[PDB]
Protein backbone atom coordinates (compact mmCIF):
# COMPACT_ATOMS: atom_id res chain seq x y z
CA UNK A 1 0.00 0.00 0.00
CA UNK A 2 0.76 3.56 0.14
CA UNK A 3 2.97 5.03 3.01
CA UNK A 4 3.80 9.08 3.80
CA UNK A 5 6.78 9.55 3.69
CA UNK A 6 9.24 12.31 4.17
CA UNK A 7 12.12 13.18 1.59
CA UNK A 8 14.60 12.65 4.86
CA UNK A 9 13.08 9.24 5.46
CA UNK A 10 13.21 8.02 1.44
CA UNK A 11 16.99 9.15 1.08
CA UNK A 12 17.47 6.70 4.03
CA UNK A 13 15.94 3.48 2.78
CA UNK A 14 17.98 1.11 1.84
CA UNK A 15 17.94 -1.11 -1.50
CA UNK A 16 18.28 -4.91 -0.04
CA UNK A 17 19.08 -6.47 -3.19
CA UNK A 18 16.34 -4.17 -5.55
CA UNK A 19 13.88 -4.07 -2.77
CA UNK A 20 13.82 -0.96 -0.51
CA UNK A 21 13.10 -0.29 3.06
CA UNK A 22 12.38 2.63 5.24
CA UNK A 23 14.66 1.65 8.07
CA UNK A 24 13.79 -1.52 8.66
CA UNK A 25 9.87 -2.31 7.10
CA UNK A 26 10.02 -2.48 2.67
CA UNK A 27 8.59 -0.26 1.20
CA UNK A 28 8.04 1.16 -2.88
CA UNK A 29 4.70 3.25 -3.38
CA UNK A 30 5.24 6.47 -1.63
CA UNK A 31 3.65 9.75 -0.74
CA UNK A 32 5.64 13.57 0.05
CA UNK A 33 3.82 16.64 0.38
CA UNK A 34 6.57 19.43 -0.54
CA UNK A 35 7.45 22.84 -2.46
CA UNK A 36 8.96 22.65 -5.99
CA UNK A 37 11.86 24.57 -5.88
CA UNK A 38 12.86 24.05 -9.57
CA UNK A 39 10.86 22.28 -12.66
CA UNK A 40 12.77 20.89 -15.73
CA UNK A 41 11.04 20.52 -19.06
CA UNK A 42 13.05 17.83 -20.39
CA UNK A 43 12.40 15.85 -23.92
CA UNK A 44 9.80 12.97 -22.76
CA UNK A 45 9.84 13.67 -18.69
CA UNK A 46 9.00 16.78 -16.50
CA UNK A 47 11.51 16.59 -13.34
CA UNK A 48 11.25 18.31 -10.86
CA UNK A 49 12.88 19.48 -7.22
CA UNK A 50 10.62 19.20 -4.77
CA UNK A 51 11.32 20.04 -0.95
CA UNK A 52 9.86 19.15 2.36
CA UNK A 53 12.15 20.90 4.33
CA UNK A 54 13.59 17.64 5.93
CA UNK A 55 16.52 17.38 3.62
CA UNK A 56 18.22 18.62 0.69
CA UNK A 57 15.11 18.84 -2.44
CA UNK A 58 14.45 15.57 -4.12
CA UNK A 59 14.22 15.10 -7.71
CA UNK A 60 11.18 13.58 -8.95
CA UNK A 61 10.40 12.43 -12.11
CA UNK A 62 7.24 12.20 -14.46
CA UNK A 63 7.41 10.58 -17.64
CA UNK A 64 5.11 12.93 -20.00
CA UNK A 65 4.95 11.75 -23.63
CA UNK A 66 3.45 13.74 -26.17
CA UNK A 67 0.75 22.85 -20.38
CA UNK A 68 1.82 20.00 -18.06
CA UNK A 69 4.54 21.64 -15.78
CA UNK A 70 3.42 22.85 -12.26
CA UNK A 71 4.88 26.54 -11.77
CA UNK A 72 8.10 26.44 -8.72
CA UNK A 73 7.42 27.68 -5.32
CA UNK A 74 3.83 25.98 -5.60
CA UNK A 75 3.01 23.12 -2.90
CA UNK A 76 2.22 19.83 -4.33
CA UNK A 77 1.35 16.41 -3.11
CA UNK A 78 3.04 13.60 -5.02
CA UNK A 79 2.36 10.08 -5.27
CA UNK A 80 4.77 7.38 -6.84
CA UNK A 81 7.37 4.86 -5.83
CA UNK A 82 11.10 4.99 -4.77
CA UNK A 83 14.04 4.33 -7.19
CA UNK A 84 18.02 4.10 -7.20
CA UNK A 85 20.50 4.64 -10.10
CA UNK A 86 23.65 4.24 -8.65
CA UNK A 87 23.05 5.27 -4.95
CA UNK A 88 20.74 8.67 -5.98
CA UNK A 89 17.41 7.90 -5.27
CA UNK A 90 14.39 9.31 -6.95
CA UNK A 91 10.82 9.30 -7.07
CA UNK A 92 8.76 8.32 -10.26
CA UNK A 93 5.44 9.87 -9.76
CA UNK A 94 2.05 8.88 -11.25
CA UNK A 95 0.51 12.17 -9.01
CA UNK A 96 2.01 15.39 -8.66
CA UNK A 97 -1.50 17.46 -7.17
CA UNK A 98 -1.00 21.41 -6.18
CA UNK A 99 -2.41 21.21 -2.77
CA UNK A 100 -5.63 22.89 -2.73
CA UNK A 101 -5.70 23.13 1.01
CA UNK A 102 -2.48 23.56 3.37
CA UNK A 103 -4.21 22.04 5.92
CA UNK A 104 -3.88 18.72 4.08
CA UNK A 105 -0.03 19.58 4.37
CA UNK A 106 -0.02 19.50 7.66
CA UNK A 107 -1.94 16.35 7.71
CA UNK A 108 0.44 14.91 5.74
CA UNK A 109 3.02 15.15 8.83
CA UNK A 110 0.54 13.83 11.27
CA UNK A 111 0.18 10.77 8.29
CA UNK A 112 3.72 10.42 8.41
CA UNK A 113 4.50 10.36 11.77
CA UNK A 114 1.61 7.26 12.62
CA UNK A 115 2.45 6.10 9.67
CA UNK A 116 5.89 4.82 10.90
CA UNK A 117 4.41 4.33 14.38
CA UNK A 118 1.72 1.45 13.42
CA UNK A 119 4.05 0.04 10.60
CA UNK A 120 6.87 0.18 12.95
CA UNK A 121 9.24 -3.02 14.06
CA UNK B 1 19.73 30.34 1.00
CA UNK B 2 20.46 27.06 2.51
CA UNK B 3 17.67 25.05 0.71
CA UNK B 4 20.30 21.86 0.80
CA UNK B 5 20.13 21.54 4.55
CA UNK B 6 17.18 20.12 6.71
CA UNK B 7 15.72 23.27 8.09
CA UNK B 8 13.57 22.63 11.20
CA UNK B 9 9.69 23.17 11.58
CA UNK B 10 9.81 25.24 15.09
CA UNK B 11 7.70 27.97 16.36
CA UNK B 12 8.71 31.04 19.08
CA UNK B 13 9.52 28.91 22.10
CA UNK B 14 12.02 26.89 20.12
CA UNK B 15 13.95 30.16 18.49
CA UNK B 16 16.38 30.26 21.91
CA UNK B 17 17.35 26.48 21.54
CA UNK B 18 18.07 26.66 18.03
CA UNK B 19 20.42 29.33 17.12
CA UNK B 20 22.20 30.01 13.88
CA UNK B 21 20.14 27.05 12.57
CA UNK B 22 18.17 26.73 9.22
CA UNK B 23 14.61 26.74 10.59
CA UNK B 24 11.30 26.67 8.54
CA UNK B 25 8.79 29.28 10.21
CA UNK B 26 5.05 29.62 9.63
CA UNK B 27 3.39 32.02 11.40
CA UNK B 28 0.72 34.94 10.61
CA UNK B 29 1.47 38.27 9.67
CA UNK B 30 1.22 40.16 12.58
CA UNK B 31 3.10 43.51 11.51
CA UNK B 32 5.60 45.08 8.90
CA UNK B 33 8.10 47.26 9.86
CA UNK B 34 7.97 50.63 8.74
CA UNK B 35 11.07 50.12 6.07
CA UNK B 36 10.06 46.69 4.76
CA UNK B 37 12.91 45.16 6.27
CA UNK B 38 11.47 43.56 8.78
CA UNK B 39 7.64 41.83 9.96
CA UNK B 40 6.69 39.61 12.91
CA UNK B 41 4.88 36.68 12.55
CA UNK B 42 3.24 35.06 15.53
CA UNK B 43 3.18 31.21 15.60
CA UNK B 44 -0.32 28.37 16.11
CA UNK B 45 -0.19 29.32 20.08
CA UNK B 46 0.17 33.57 19.85
CA UNK B 47 3.64 33.62 20.72
CA UNK B 48 5.82 35.79 18.16
CA UNK B 49 8.79 35.47 15.98
CA UNK B 50 11.09 38.67 14.35
CA UNK B 51 11.68 37.83 11.20
CA UNK B 52 14.90 39.83 9.06
CA UNK B 53 15.20 40.41 5.68
CA UNK B 54 17.88 41.29 3.18
CA UNK B 55 15.85 42.82 0.57
CA UNK B 56 12.53 44.93 1.89
CA UNK B 57 9.61 43.80 0.67
CA UNK B 58 7.90 44.51 -2.89
CA UNK B 59 4.18 43.68 -2.02
CA UNK B 60 2.24 43.75 1.43
CA UNK B 61 1.83 40.29 3.00
CA UNK B 62 -0.86 38.75 5.10
CA UNK B 63 -2.45 36.00 6.03
CA UNK B 64 -0.06 32.74 6.80
CA UNK B 65 3.63 33.24 5.36
CA UNK B 66 6.30 30.25 5.44
CA UNK B 67 9.58 31.29 6.40
CA UNK B 68 12.86 29.63 5.48
CA UNK B 69 16.21 30.76 7.09
CA UNK B 70 18.58 30.84 10.19
CA UNK B 71 17.83 31.97 13.56
CA UNK B 72 20.45 34.91 14.41
CA UNK B 73 22.23 35.17 17.74
CA UNK B 74 19.53 37.69 18.85
CA UNK B 75 16.64 34.57 18.17
CA UNK B 76 15.02 36.52 15.38
CA UNK B 77 14.84 34.64 11.90
CA UNK B 78 16.84 36.22 8.91
CA UNK B 79 15.07 35.11 5.84
CA UNK B 80 16.38 33.77 3.39
CA UNK B 81 13.08 32.85 1.60
CA UNK B 82 9.32 32.88 2.40
CA UNK B 83 5.81 32.14 0.58
CA UNK B 84 2.13 33.04 1.57
CA UNK B 85 0.46 30.49 1.87
CA UNK B 86 -3.02 30.21 -0.16
CA UNK B 87 -6.16 29.36 1.05
CA UNK B 88 -9.43 28.49 -0.25
CA UNK B 89 -13.06 28.32 1.01
CA UNK B 90 -10.98 26.52 4.07
CA UNK B 91 -9.00 28.64 5.97
CA UNK B 92 -5.74 27.45 7.44
CA UNK B 93 -5.59 26.16 10.80
CA UNK B 94 -2.52 27.61 12.60
CA UNK B 95 -3.42 25.93 15.97
CA UNK B 96 -3.38 22.48 13.95
CA UNK B 97 0.01 23.50 12.21
CA UNK B 98 1.78 24.17 15.80
CA UNK B 99 0.62 20.48 17.04
CA UNK B 100 2.47 19.42 13.75
CA UNK B 101 5.28 20.80 14.98
CA UNK B 102 4.76 19.92 19.11
CA UNK B 103 4.43 16.20 17.17
CA UNK B 104 7.47 16.34 14.86
CA UNK B 105 9.94 17.04 18.18
CA UNK B 106 8.06 14.36 20.30
CA UNK B 107 8.69 11.74 17.07
CA UNK B 108 12.43 12.55 15.71
CA UNK B 109 12.55 9.08 14.56
CA UNK B 110 9.37 9.29 12.68
CA UNK B 111 10.26 12.50 10.98
CA UNK B 112 13.89 12.99 10.40
CA UNK B 113 15.85 16.04 10.10
CA UNK B 114 18.40 14.98 7.51
CA UNK C 1 -15.47 -2.80 6.38
CA UNK C 2 -14.25 -3.19 10.07
CA UNK C 3 -13.75 0.16 11.88
CA UNK C 4 -11.58 -0.04 14.95
CA UNK C 5 -12.48 2.20 18.05
CA UNK C 6 -12.46 3.52 21.32
CA UNK C 7 -15.73 3.14 23.43
CA UNK C 8 -16.02 7.20 23.79
CA UNK C 9 -15.83 7.44 19.89
CA UNK C 10 -19.07 5.09 19.81
CA UNK C 11 -20.96 7.17 21.88
CA UNK C 12 -20.30 10.19 20.14
CA UNK C 13 -21.77 8.91 16.78
CA UNK C 14 -24.94 10.03 15.15
CA UNK C 15 -27.94 7.68 14.27
CA UNK C 16 -30.39 9.76 13.02
CA UNK C 17 -31.82 8.56 9.36
CA UNK C 18 -31.37 4.99 10.49
CA UNK C 19 -27.12 4.30 9.93
CA UNK C 20 -24.46 5.57 12.75
CA UNK C 21 -21.99 8.38 11.90
CA UNK C 22 -19.11 9.78 12.88
CA UNK C 23 -18.89 12.77 11.67
CA UNK C 24 -20.66 11.92 7.93
CA UNK C 25 -19.09 8.69 7.61
CA UNK C 26 -21.22 5.97 8.19
CA UNK C 27 -20.52 3.29 10.69
CA UNK C 28 -21.64 0.08 11.60
CA UNK C 29 -19.20 -3.24 12.08
CA UNK C 30 -16.34 -2.03 14.30
CA UNK C 31 -13.73 -3.60 16.60
CA UNK C 32 -12.70 -2.41 20.02
CA UNK C 33 -10.24 -3.61 22.90
CA UNK C 34 -10.72 -3.15 26.94
CA UNK C 35 -11.25 -5.18 30.01
CA UNK C 36 -14.15 -7.36 31.01
CA UNK C 37 -16.08 -5.12 34.25
CA UNK C 38 -19.16 -7.58 34.77
CA UNK C 39 -20.41 -10.54 33.19
CA UNK C 40 -24.39 -11.30 32.75
CA UNK C 41 -25.55 -15.12 31.40
CA UNK C 42 -28.89 -15.19 30.03
CA UNK C 43 -30.42 -18.31 28.16
CA UNK C 44 -30.59 -16.44 24.39
CA UNK C 45 -27.41 -14.18 25.27
CA UNK C 46 -24.89 -12.90 27.86
CA UNK C 47 -24.11 -9.36 28.49
CA UNK C 48 -20.44 -7.87 29.56
CA UNK C 49 -19.73 -4.78 30.60
CA UNK C 50 -16.30 -3.31 28.38
CA UNK C 51 -14.35 -0.81 29.71
CA UNK C 52 -11.18 0.62 27.24
CA UNK C 53 -10.77 3.87 30.01
CA UNK C 54 -12.21 6.12 27.40
CA UNK C 55 -15.82 6.46 29.03
CA UNK C 56 -17.70 4.58 31.29
CA UNK C 57 -18.17 0.85 30.63
CA UNK C 58 -19.98 -0.08 27.09
CA UNK C 59 -22.67 -2.48 27.00
CA UNK C 60 -21.85 -5.72 24.93
CA UNK C 61 -23.74 -8.84 23.96
CA UNK C 62 -23.26 -12.31 22.54
CA UNK C 63 -26.32 -14.33 20.94
CA UNK C 64 -26.92 -17.48 23.61
CA UNK C 65 -15.99 -21.45 30.60
CA UNK C 66 -17.98 -19.86 28.22
CA UNK C 67 -18.86 -16.15 29.91
CA UNK C 68 -15.08 -14.84 29.65
CA UNK C 69 -14.20 -13.95 33.62
CA UNK C 70 -13.97 -10.26 34.86
CA UNK C 71 -10.53 -8.42 34.86
CA UNK C 72 -10.32 -10.45 31.21
CA UNK C 73 -8.92 -8.06 28.56
CA UNK C 74 -10.65 -8.78 25.09
CA UNK C 75 -11.06 -7.97 21.45
CA UNK C 76 -14.94 -7.62 20.54
CA UNK C 77 -15.76 -7.69 16.69
CA UNK C 78 -19.70 -6.31 16.44
CA UNK C 79 -22.46 -3.95 15.15
CA UNK C 80 -23.34 -0.84 16.63
CA UNK C 81 -26.81 -0.83 18.71
CA UNK C 82 -28.82 1.99 20.51
CA UNK C 83 -31.62 2.17 22.44
CA UNK C 84 -33.54 4.90 23.35
CA UNK C 85 -30.42 7.57 23.04
CA UNK C 86 -28.02 4.91 24.37
CA UNK C 87 -25.06 2.55 22.63
CA UNK C 88 -24.48 -0.97 22.72
CA UNK C 89 -22.60 -3.40 20.88
CA UNK C 90 -23.94 -6.79 19.52
CA UNK C 91 -20.81 -9.10 19.25
CA UNK C 92 -20.35 -12.07 17.42
CA UNK C 93 -16.38 -12.44 18.36
CA UNK C 94 -15.25 -11.76 22.10
CA UNK C 95 -11.57 -13.07 21.83
CA UNK C 96 -9.99 -12.25 25.35
CA UNK C 97 -6.13 -11.39 24.37
CA UNK C 98 -3.05 -14.10 24.53
CA UNK C 99 -0.82 -10.84 23.67
CA UNK C 100 -1.28 -7.66 25.33
CA UNK C 101 1.01 -6.21 22.72
CA UNK C 102 -2.44 -6.66 20.49
CA UNK C 103 -3.73 -4.02 22.91
CA UNK C 104 -1.19 -1.21 22.33
CA UNK C 105 -1.68 -1.76 18.27
CA UNK C 106 -5.65 -1.94 18.46
CA UNK C 107 -4.69 1.95 20.29
CA UNK C 108 -2.59 2.49 16.85
CA UNK C 109 -5.07 1.16 14.49
CA UNK C 110 -7.77 3.25 16.31
CA UNK C 111 -5.98 6.56 15.53
CA UNK C 112 -4.65 5.53 11.78
CA UNK C 113 -8.34 4.79 10.95
CA UNK C 114 -10.38 7.71 12.38
CA UNK C 115 -7.39 10.04 10.68
CA UNK C 116 -7.71 8.42 7.24
CA UNK C 117 -11.81 8.78 7.15
CA UNK C 118 -12.19 12.15 8.65
CA UNK C 119 -12.99 15.39 7.14
CA UNK D 1 -17.94 6.03 40.85
CA UNK D 2 -14.74 6.83 38.77
CA UNK D 3 -15.39 3.87 36.21
CA UNK D 4 -17.91 5.69 35.01
CA UNK D 5 -16.04 8.55 34.01
CA UNK D 6 -12.99 8.75 31.57
CA UNK D 7 -9.24 8.03 32.59
CA UNK D 8 -6.46 9.16 30.71
CA UNK D 9 -3.39 6.85 29.66
CA UNK D 10 -0.56 8.52 31.16
CA UNK D 11 3.13 7.92 32.31
CA UNK D 12 5.43 9.41 35.22
CA UNK D 13 5.99 12.68 33.30
CA UNK D 14 2.11 13.15 32.83
CA UNK D 15 1.67 13.20 36.90
CA UNK D 16 2.27 16.73 37.34
CA UNK D 17 -0.14 17.86 34.79
CA UNK D 18 -2.73 15.29 35.74
CA UNK D 19 -3.01 16.48 39.30
CA UNK D 20 -6.51 15.50 40.83
CA UNK D 21 -7.11 13.89 37.55
CA UNK D 22 -8.37 10.50 36.93
CA UNK D 23 -5.76 8.07 35.16
CA UNK D 24 -4.80 5.13 34.13
CA UNK D 25 -0.95 4.07 34.57
CA UNK D 26 0.97 1.05 32.73
CA UNK D 27 3.84 -0.13 34.03
CA UNK D 28 5.82 -2.75 35.37
CA UNK D 29 5.90 -3.16 39.26
CA UNK D 30 9.59 -1.91 40.86
CA UNK D 31 8.57 -2.27 44.71
CA UNK D 32 5.53 -3.39 46.91
CA UNK D 33 5.50 -2.31 50.50
CA UNK D 34 5.25 -5.10 53.58
CA UNK D 35 1.28 -4.26 54.50
CA UNK D 36 0.68 -4.07 50.75
CA UNK D 37 -0.71 -0.48 50.98
CA UNK D 38 1.86 0.98 48.51
CA UNK D 39 3.79 0.06 45.39
CA UNK D 40 5.90 1.43 42.41
CA UNK D 41 5.44 1.30 39.15
CA UNK D 42 7.83 2.21 36.28
CA UNK D 43 7.26 3.33 33.26
CA UNK D 44 7.82 3.20 29.32
CA UNK D 45 11.30 5.21 29.59
CA UNK D 46 12.07 4.07 32.98
CA UNK D 47 10.42 6.34 35.10
CA UNK D 48 8.35 5.94 38.38
CA UNK D 49 4.97 6.21 39.38
CA UNK D 50 4.18 5.78 43.23
CA UNK D 51 0.85 4.05 43.95
CA UNK D 52 -1.33 4.27 47.22
CA UNK D 53 -3.92 2.19 48.42
CA UNK D 54 -7.11 3.17 50.84
CA UNK D 55 -6.59 -1.28 51.62
CA UNK D 56 -4.13 -3.43 51.35
CA UNK D 57 -3.32 -5.40 49.16
CA UNK D 58 -4.78 -8.90 48.36
CA UNK D 59 -2.63 -11.08 46.24
CA UNK D 60 0.90 -9.84 45.43
CA UNK D 61 1.09 -8.00 41.75
CA UNK D 62 4.29 -8.94 39.78
CA UNK D 63 5.00 -7.78 36.47
CA UNK D 64 2.97 -4.69 34.45
CA UNK D 65 0.53 -3.35 36.46
CA UNK D 66 -2.43 -1.20 34.81
CA UNK D 67 -3.99 1.43 37.58
CA UNK D 68 -7.01 3.29 37.96
CA UNK D 69 -6.94 6.17 40.23
CA UNK D 70 -7.11 9.65 40.43
CA UNK D 71 -3.78 11.57 41.49
CA UNK D 72 -3.31 13.28 44.36
CA UNK D 73 -1.78 16.88 45.36
CA UNK D 74 1.52 14.88 45.92
CA UNK D 75 1.37 13.91 42.50
CA UNK D 76 1.41 10.38 43.50
CA UNK D 77 -1.79 8.00 42.47
CA UNK D 78 -4.54 6.61 44.90
CA UNK D 79 -5.61 3.69 43.15
CA UNK D 80 -9.37 2.31 43.14
CA UNK D 81 -8.63 -0.24 41.01
CA UNK D 82 -5.97 -2.05 39.22
CA UNK D 83 -5.09 -5.27 37.02
CA UNK D 84 -2.11 -7.27 36.04
CA UNK D 85 -1.24 -7.72 32.28
CA UNK D 86 -1.27 -11.31 31.02
CA UNK D 87 2.61 -12.58 30.07
CA UNK D 88 2.88 -16.12 30.01
CA UNK D 89 3.30 -16.09 26.48
CA UNK D 90 4.15 -12.99 24.82
CA UNK D 91 6.07 -10.48 26.93
CA UNK D 92 4.73 -6.88 26.85
CA UNK D 93 6.64 -4.35 25.27
CA UNK D 94 6.15 -1.72 27.38
CA UNK D 95 8.56 0.88 25.43
CA UNK D 96 5.89 0.51 22.33
CA UNK D 97 3.08 1.26 25.00
CA UNK D 98 5.14 4.30 26.21
CA UNK D 99 4.81 6.17 22.30
CA UNK D 100 1.26 4.65 21.85
CA UNK D 101 0.34 7.09 24.71
CA UNK D 102 2.42 9.92 23.37
CA UNK D 103 0.11 9.42 20.48
CA UNK D 104 -2.80 10.10 22.38
CA UNK D 105 -2.08 12.91 23.83
CA UNK D 106 -0.65 14.59 20.72
CA UNK D 107 -3.72 13.18 18.70
CA UNK D 108 -6.82 13.79 20.67
CA UNK D 109 -9.04 14.64 17.79
CA UNK D 110 -8.42 10.64 17.04
CA UNK D 111 -8.73 9.34 20.84
CA UNK D 112 -11.12 11.22 22.55
CA UNK D 113 -11.05 11.38 26.49
CA UNK D 114 -15.04 11.69 26.70
CA UNK D 115 -18.43 11.15 25.36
Amino acid sequence: HIVPCTISQLLSATLVDEVFRIGNVEISQVTIVGIIRHAEKAPTNIVYKIDDMTAAPMDVRQWVDTNTVVPPETYVKVAGHLRSFQNKKSLVAFKIMPLEDMNEFTTHILEVINAHMVLSK
Amino acid sequence: DMMDLPRSRINAGMLAQFIDKPVCFVGRLEKIHPTGKMFILSDGEGKNGTIELMEPLDEEISGIVEVVGRVTAKATILCTSYVQFKEDSHPFDLGLYNEAVKIIHDFPQFYPLG
